[PDB]
């Protein structure tokens, strides 16, 4: 750190939690009730969090509409996750579901209300009653069109009671560790250009995914997987990156978010010639079959011509059916969201869609519990001491290879209840707050040092571009060996570039230059780790499909009957979660494959659901 | 007797004035508009009303003057038939416009048309008759006295 | 390096805390309504000043008036007259002020009502001009 | 070449007793995305990096991007680009707040006062927590509808002359509403408690009715008029119909 002097400044608490996104501020909530003193650090004021912008709604089974099952939720979310699912991680969500979203309703969510004055549950992708056999759906409980703003200033309103302290507007660089344990976290105060390292007993990442790896995304600017890179740079495996959800309903220009409610409320997607195509792709679920089925579906028809408009390139979501007194009351968000950026009346013109980059499943390996884990082929699941993670940053997994629509919400709710309880738990106030090593993160200051005074001849604007492009072509909804080997060629030489970055802005107090450079750099590892990965698997599933391999590789085939049959090896099938292992420094990526727990937590609760062919 | 967040709302400002900090422009820079251009007009008239009272009852009472020497004062020049009733009508105007704005903005202490269409209307609304009345009461005096210099009887 | 001091958490406003000892229920809320009702009750009297002259009407004028003007400039005198601008005590002084221009205003139409033409007969006299 | 010019308000605090500034920015519209976010992007990545700026979502639901656009406070990511060449876009912070960098101000008083309304469900009795849902009607939960909306960007503070003047005192629109949406909330019952906090003559009622709240406003919503049945509920002309009646079968 020799181009420049860095005010440094200590504190001590019980738990930090980098995030202020719905499951950092649940995560928070239930950690000041418990007694703790809370900091949660986030890198900009917490109702601008992306679960802000989320739409369609939250999934519980509260059968405000009709007789509901939690075990249906439960089955529809196993075979949504194309069974690379944790099981174990998936009935806990699925079981609490109704806990949860009812706390919401009980933190003063204004749920949309049916007649009886219940919550008000729509239709969605992915979702049936009676474990896939019978109807479709209504589990995806509302505040009409914009659910994720309401849930977040709920969340966070009832947060400003929990006597937890706030740093808005910090850049988190680093998790500081010793030797196997998270002793807390350092930051860059954006206000004064102060660092300040917090230490503490736990840290929890809430920090989100990285959507901004790719060119066009419903995500938020902030989107850059910083979390996700702090656990590399604190050398851990991340978990299934190169699943990476494609949003059918993305608009043509922007690529802002035309929800899934849409589709829930009785809209669907037509091709050039006036087909609503998804009849052919899925003869039951339709335009509610799971995204990574509908945005292929789009792709086919584009590839084969009978996409729209003027290039033949998108499709059309419809809307200009449905009775007018419905799209304002369950759709009025994107009605003015596709009538600004689209200059569509909705009740009188489709909307311009086309698949988008929407959620990365992939994040954090972590347990049941919420914890950060690491995984010996010999050892097995190893966790790691004083961290935590969930919401969008972490792989528990409940998606596996897919997530299911509206699940994420729920996902970083309970999960965030879930630090709090497991947390509450497991640590004991005989504990000390640690201490930390002499000269901890000195690099993560000398790193920021370097990047503040960047001196090479790439702006960092434009090495980002030409990242978000070289992934938009090679890691697509369709991916291939040979293209994926030439991605990985081209994206290994941009990591190189990243010595040869260029900043101007040089100050300390908020240099939206100098952050969005480290951001980049978060980026570019979650990037480089994304595509190796797509590369090695040699298979399709989920999100992930690969035109050279276009068959579900499992223990079994399990088209043919199961007995008769004989189970394959670990190192030949795929069912098996991708932990890459990046060198944060020069950049080589190794990996290793770990089981998915198909066990559930409660045996006598419910049964662990057999893989069957994945068909909506 | 400040409320908890008004004490830290002052100790706030001194913070922020400790750190130099500059503020942002506003009456410097904010686009005209008929919300508070008409707010501008309620409060300037009212006061310009105020400080005649003011400047009228006291000032010509520690003055020696009497009122009726001022009234023939100006007639000392006897300005055209045009330029007393400009004067009337900015004298009227002043009453007229606020009075009736005062009624609207009433109206919007109590949610009574606070929609857009009802601010934008209403401004218009305001002008319209405080327009009509100061014209209306000027020039019928006016139109009565020069209903002498040609009338029946 | 890490020689670093110890810093404070951030100055941050805690309204569970700030619930202790609250009791302020000076309920100025009755006294809005008042300012109200009076100006509405205006609202028929200036058309009554213009039909209706005289010495009595001067008087419901210049007391109501005062009145409602000492309403007026208490409030123009709180929005401009501001501690952070104006120093402490200097916004007292204006704050006070806006007490004294009323006293002084009464005083002023008094005096003209009871050795002067009057409120209204000076609008007939000027508007006979 | 259809080059739009803009002249957008700069300034530095690192500098050594610097002062607010105004520099002119050209952008290749040809080259540019419709909203002026986009340009404020184009400008930092393409000219001037250290251009300062808020920004988080495309879609104009976080708030951050909250700026005075040609006079107006609105945000950036969803106004719309004046076309015409000749003329230049004036983008300034929003007013009278105190500025941290460029278009960056500092908020903390604003989210301190959002702070201070309680903003979170409160009922006299202890109900729990995961185990039912609460009553609330159709048409109770509607009344809603204009005021959970707010995304608290502050364009609606930011335009309040009253709350320029007295800011440290007076809550000014965008926190009043969310102190209203927290009144007559049906499930909510402390609501004459909420009114008691700001029955002083500043908190509240240095509202003025000037109505600008409701005309920058980048949501259409109107604060001014929750304010309206804040001053009828405050001087008691007016008060709630307590919760509705929850069913014995629900
Ligand atoms: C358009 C859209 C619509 C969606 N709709 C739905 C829906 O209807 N239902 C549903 O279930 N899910 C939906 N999702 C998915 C879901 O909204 C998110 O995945 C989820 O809200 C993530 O919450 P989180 O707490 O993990 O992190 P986020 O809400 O993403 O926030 C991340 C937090 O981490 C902090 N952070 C990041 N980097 C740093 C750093 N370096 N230092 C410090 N802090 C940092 C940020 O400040 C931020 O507060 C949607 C997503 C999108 C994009
Ligand atoms: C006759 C009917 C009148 C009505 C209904 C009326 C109504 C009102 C109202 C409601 C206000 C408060 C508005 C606010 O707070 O912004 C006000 C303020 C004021 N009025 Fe009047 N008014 C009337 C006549 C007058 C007259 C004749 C004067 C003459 C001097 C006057 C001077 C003022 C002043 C100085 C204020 C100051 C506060 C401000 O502008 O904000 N008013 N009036
Ligand atoms: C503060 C106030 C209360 C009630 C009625 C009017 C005002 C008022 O003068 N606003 C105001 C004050 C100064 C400037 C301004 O316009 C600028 C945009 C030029 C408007
Ligand atoms: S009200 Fe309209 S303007 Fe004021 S904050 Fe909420 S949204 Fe921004
Ligand atoms: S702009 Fe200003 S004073 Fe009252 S109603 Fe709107 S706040
Ligand atoms: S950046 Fe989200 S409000 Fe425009």
């Amino acid at each position: 750190s020799n181009i420049a002097q860095y005010k440094v400044i200590d504190h001590a608490y019980d738990v930090v939690i980098i995030g202020a996104g719905g499951a950092g501020l649940r995560a928070a909530m239930g950690l000041g009730e418990a007694g703790f003193k809370t900091a949660v650090v986030t890198k900009m004021f917490p109702t601008r969090s992306h679960t802000t912008a989320a739409q369609g709604g939250i999934n519980a089974a509260l059968g405000s509409m009709n007789p509901d099952d939690w075990k249906w939720h439960f089955y529809d979310t196993v075979k949504g996750s194309d069974w690379l699912g944790d099981q174990n991680a998936m009935h806990y969500l699925t079981r609490n579901a109704v806990e949860a979203v009812t706390e919401l309703e009980n933190f003063g969510m204004p749920f949309s209300r049916t007649p009886e004055g219940k919550i008000y549950q729509r239709s969605f992708g992915g979702q049936s009653n009676n474990y896939g056999k019978g109807g479709v759906a209504k589990r995806t409980c509302c505040v009409a069109d914009r659910t994720g703003h309401s849930m977040l200033h709920t969340l966070y309103g009832n947060s400003l009671r929990c006597h937890c302290t706030f740093f808005i507007e910090y850049f988190a660089l680093d998790l500081l560790m010793d030797k196997g344990r998270c002793v807390g976290v350092i930051a860059l105060c954006l206000e004064d250009g102060t660092i300040h390292r917090f230490r503490s007993k736990r840290t929890i990442v809430a920090t989100g995914g990285y959507g901004r790896a790719y060119f066009s995304c419903t995500t938020a600017h902030m989107n850059t997987g910083d979390g996700t890179a702090l656990a590399t740079r604190a050398g851990i495996a991340l978990e299934d990156l190169e699943f990476i959800q494609f949003h059918p309903t993305g608009i043509y220009g922007v690529g802002c978010l035309i929800t899934e409610g849409s589709r829930g409320e009785g809209g669907f997607l037509v091709n050039s010639e006036g087909e609503r195509f998804m009849e052919r792709y899925a003869p039951k679920a339709k335009d509610l079959a799971s995204r990574d089925v509908v945005s292929r579906a789009e792709t086919i028809e584009i590839m084969e011509g009978r996409g729209v408009g003027p290039e033949k390139d998108h499709i059309y979501l419809q809307l200009h059916h449905l009775p007018a007194e419905q799209l304002h009351q369950r759709l009025p968000g994107i009605s003015e969201t596709a009538k600004i950026f689209a200059g569509v009346d909705v009740t009188k013109e489709p909307i311009p869609v086309i698949p988008t980059v929407h959620y990365n499943m992939g994040g954090i390996p972590t347990n049941y519990k919420a914890q950060v884990i690491k995984y010996t082929k010999e050892g097995g699941d190893k966790i790691v001491p004083g961290l935590y993670a969930c919401g969008e940053c972490a792989c528990h997994s409940v998606h596996g290879a897919n997530r299911l629509g509206a699940n994420s919400l729920l996902d970083a709710v309970v999960f965030g209840r879930a630090c709090s309880i497991n947390i509450k738990e497991e640590l004991k106030p005989d504990e000390k707050i640690p201490e930390l090593p002499e000269g901890a993160g000195e690099e993560s200051i000398a790193n920021l040092d370097a990047v503040r005074y960047a001196n090479g001849d790439v702006p960092t604007a434009e090495l980002r571009l030409t990242m978000q492009k070289t992934m938009q072509k090679h890691a697509g909804v369709f991916r291939r060996g040979d293209i994926l080997a030439e991605g990985v060629k081209k994206m290994m030489d941009l990591f190189k570039e990243l010595k040869r970055l260029k900043t101007t802005d040089r100050s300390l107090i908020w240099n939206s230059d100098l952050t969005e450079s480290l951001e980049l750099q978060n980026l570019m590892l979650n990037a480089t780790q994304t595509i190796v990965a797509a590369e090695n698997r040699k298979e399709s599933r989920g999100a992930h499909a690969r035109d050279d391999f276009p068959k579900r590789e499992d223990e079994y085939d399990y088209s043919k009957p199961i007995e008769g049959q004989t189970k394959r090896p670990f190192e030949k099938h795929w069912r098996k979660h991708t932990l890459t292992k990046q060198d944060p420094r020069t950049g080589h990526i190794t990996l290793d494959y770990r089981p998915v727990i198909d066990k559930t937590l409660d045996p006598a609760e419910v049964d662990w659901i057999p893989p069957i062919i994945r068909s909506y | 007797e400040k409320t908890p967040i008004q004490v830290w709302g002052w100790d706030y400002l001194m913070r922020q004035r400790a750190l130099k900090r500059p503020i942002a422009p506003h009456l410097t820079i904010y686009k005209p508009q008929m919300t508070w251009m008409v707010s501008g007009l309620h409060r300037v008239t009212g006061c310009a009303m105020a400080g005649t009272l003011l400047i009228g009852g006291v000032g010509f009472s520690v003055l020696p003057l009497d009122f009726t020497t001022f009234v023939e004062f100006i007639r000392g020049l006897g300005i055209p038939w045009v330029i007393l009733d400009t004067f009337k009508f900015i004298i009227a105007f002043p009453i007229a416009f606020h009075t009736l704005n005062g009624i609207r903005f009433i109206g919007f202490d109590m949610a009574k048309g606070t929609d857009i269409p009802s601010i934008y209307r209403g401004a218009y609304l305001v002008l319209g008759l405080a327009a009509l009345i100061s014209l209306a009461v000027v020039v019928y005096p006016r139109w009565e006295r020069h209903k002498k210099a040609t009338l029946p009887t | 390096t890490s020689a670093a001091v110890t810093g404070a958490a951030p100055p941050q406003f805690d309204p569970i805390a700030a619930e202790k000892g609250f009791k302020p229920l000076h309920s100025h809320g009755t006294l809005f309504k008042i300012e109200r009702y009076f100006a509405a009750a205006m609202v028929p009297l200036i058309p009554a000043a213009y039909f209706i002259h005289g010495r009595e009407m001067d008087l419901c004028l210049a007391l109501a008036l005062t009145l409602h003007v000492h309403w007026g400039v208490w409030g123009v005198v709180n929005d401009y007259g501001r501690p952070f601008v104006l120093g402490d005590t200097l916004a007292a002084a204006v704050r006070v002020g806006a007490y004294i221009f009323t006293a002084c205003l009464l005083a002023g139409l008094l005096y003209f009502n009871e050795h002067d033409v009057g409120l209204t007969r000076a609008f007939e006299m000027v508007w006979e001009l | 070449k259809r080059i739009k010019t803009f002249e957008i308000y700069r300034f530095n605090p690192e500098e050594p007793g610097a002062k607010p500034k105004l520099q002119k920015f050209d952008v290749d519209l040809d080259k540019c995305g419709t909203m002026v976010l986009d340009a404020l992007i184009k400008i930092k990545n393409e000219v001037d990096p250290t251009l300062t700026f808020r920004r988080s979502c495309r879609e104009g639901i976080c708030g951050s991007c909250a700026m005075n656009i040609a006079g107006e406070n609105t945000l950036a990511c969803i106004c719309n680009i004046d076309q015409n060449t000749s003329k230049t876009t004036k983008i300034y912070p929003l007013p009278h707040m105190f500025v941290i960098k460029d278009l960056v101000p500092d908020m903390n008083l604003f989210y301190a006062q959002y702070a201070s309304i309680q903003p979170w469900l409160q009922k006299k009795t202890k109900i729990n927590l995961g185990e039912k849902q609460q009553y609330q009607s159709i048409k109770e939960q509607e009344k809603l509808d204009g005021l959970y909306e707010c995304i608290l960007c502050a364009c609606c503070s930011a335009s309040c002359p009253s709350y320029w003047w007295n800011a440290d005192k007076y809550l000014g629109p965008a926190v009043l509403m969310q102190a209203y949406r927290w009144i007559i909330d049906s499930r909510d019952d402390s609501a004459a408690e909420r009114l008691a906090r700001m029955q002083d003559g500043f908190s509240a009622f240095k509202c003025h009715t000037i109505m600008n709240c409701t005309k920058t406003c980048p949501k259409h919503l109107n604060p001014a008029r929750a304010i309206g049945e804040i001053k009828m509920l405050l001087t008691k002309m007016k008060t709630k119909p307590a919760p509705l009646p929850t069913p014995a079968n629900f």
